[PDB]
């Protein structure tokens, strides 16, 4: 099942960028896996189902952050100059947000890792897994994306969007305009739905 | 995700551009990434969904993720622009900005 | 808030071989450690009785 | 003696009772611990340097130092001391320095 989840995320990144761009990010994913493995080794946290599920969750989140970083990099470099420095500003800008969101998520995970109940045992493993994985993931994303880009990435191009998603964009922009046409209606709908 | 969006919005708004067009460009710029974010979030749990252990939690996760994302796409824009066009609350303090 | 720092990009771009070696050593370390990790059904919660 | 032992029913067994057992037990974790620290100090060196070429260059001097450790030991006929088995590592460190 682990390999299955890995390959589905793989095809996700494949169809996302089309080109073999996010594929290098996928190649970078196993790194954090080995790191958390050695971490468990030092902490003797052996393997079991629970930890595997935690691994799946953590891998999804970390690959999400890494992929969005790579996407914004390639987009900002494609729409403009083709240079590592033509992306250093993107790094300097969107760096802090990644850290913030990641830490916020680890905080949201924390609760399950504090109960003294008999159930807290199974939760302790997944908590440690998620925490270490997410942190090492952020450091990897901010410390490896440069070389991986400077060596396995083409130059810039001209703006263009996949026409298949064109109809989806039409519907999205239209619904956006309509939602702006009557803001109070959206609030009413949200209220009734939540209630 | 919500933090990412608000940061992207107020990011270029520092230039004092048209709030309408500002939020418009913010959405047009964050449309593609948030999609992949929601994908990676919801997915991953699919192959293990067959496992009876991680059962209801998997469905609840994949459901709430899609819901929260859709609203992150439509709800917050209208809400923020509404709160912007006019301050609904009051309670003004004479000794504070 | 981007005050007196932001050297992440440049320093990352620089010291290329350093990051390269760090990545390599980390990878091999995790690889070798994987075999000696340990597999078990599920954590043994402390029974109280 | 091993062959002699082999020439006997399987239900029986022979073992040593000297000091080799204790020596091996003591040096047990050594083998399973020292290489990790070796890679640790290697990376430590790579911090000050920036090329694997210079790394291997200075590393070549490390093993070659085993010349004197034995040249000044064979004529005296002094047995290999455990303390030396330890100090040789310090020798490696200083020569690399
Ligand atoms: C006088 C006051 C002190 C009295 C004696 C205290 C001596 C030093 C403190 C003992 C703490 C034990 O900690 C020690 O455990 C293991 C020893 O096998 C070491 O090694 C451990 O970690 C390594 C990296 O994760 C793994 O490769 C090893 O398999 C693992 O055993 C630890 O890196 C070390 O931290």
């Amino acid at each position: 099942a682990l390999f299955e989840a890995v390959v589905i995320v793989l095809i996700v990144s494949f169809v996302s960028l089309g080109l073999r761009a996010g594929l290098v990010v996928a190649c970078s994913i196993p790194l954090v896996l080995a790191m958390v493995f050695v971490f468990m080794e030092y902490t003797d946290i052996t393997m079991q189902r629970v930890s595997l599920g935690a691994l799946i969750i953590a891998l999804g989140l970390l690959v999400d952050d890494a992929m969005i970083t790579v996407e914004m990099m390639i987009t900002r470099l494609e729409l403009g100059d083709s240079l590592h420095d033509s992306a250093t500003y993107a790094y300097t800008s969107t760096a802090f947000p990644m850290l913030t969101g990641t830490l916020v998520t680890v905080a949201g995970f924390v609760p399950i890792g504090l109960n003294a109940s008999s159930a807290g045992e199974y939760t302790f493993t997944l908590f440690a897994v998620i925490a270490v994985a997410l942190l090492l993931s952020w450091i990897v994303a901010v410390l490896f994306a440069p070389v991986i880009a400077v060596h396995i990435l083409p130059k810039t191009l001209k703006h263009k969007s996949e026409q298949k998603k064109g109809r989806i964009a039409e519907r999205f922009d239209s619904l956006l305009h309509l939602a702006m046409r009557r803001r109070w209606t959206t609030i009413f709908l949200t209220a009734l739905l939540f209630g | 995700n919500s933090v990412i969006l608000v940061t992207q919005i107020d990011a270029f708004e520092k230039d004092g551009k048209t709030p309408w067009e500002a939020v418009l460009e913010a959405t047009h710029h964050r449309t593609r990434p948030i999609l992949l974010t929601a994908a990676a979030a919801s997915l991953g749990m699919i192959p293990i969904a067959r496992e009876v252990f991680w059962g209801p939690m998997a469905y609840a996760m994949i459901g709430g993720i899609v819901a929260a994302t859709l609203l992150t796409l439509i709800f917050l824009p209208a809400l923020y622009v509404a709160w912007y066009r006019i301050p609904e609350p009051g309670r003004h303090h004479h000794h504070h900005h | 808030m981007a005050k007196g720092g932001f050297n992440l990009s440049d320093w990352a771009l620089r010291h290329q071989s350093l990051v390269w070696y760090l990545m390599a050593v980390s990878l091999v370390m995790g690889v070798f450690s994987y075999l000696n990790l340990g597999r078990e059904e599920d954590p043994s919660f402390a029974i109280k009785t | 003696v091993k062959r002699f032992a082999d020439g006997l029913p399987a239900n029986y067994r022979i073992e040593v009772g000297g000091t080799v057992e204790e020596s091996g037990k003591a040096e047990g974790p050594i083998a399973k611990v020292v290489p990790l620290m070796l890679f640790l100090m290697a990376t430590f060196l790579m911090i000050q340097l920036q090329s694997v070429q210079k790394l291997f260059l200075v590393a070549s001097v490390a093993p070659l130092g085993l010349i004197g450790v034995v040249a000044a030991l064979l004529p005296t006929g002094t047995p290999m001391g455990f303390v030396a088995i330890l100090g040789i590592l310090a020798l490696i460190g200083i020569i690399i320095r």
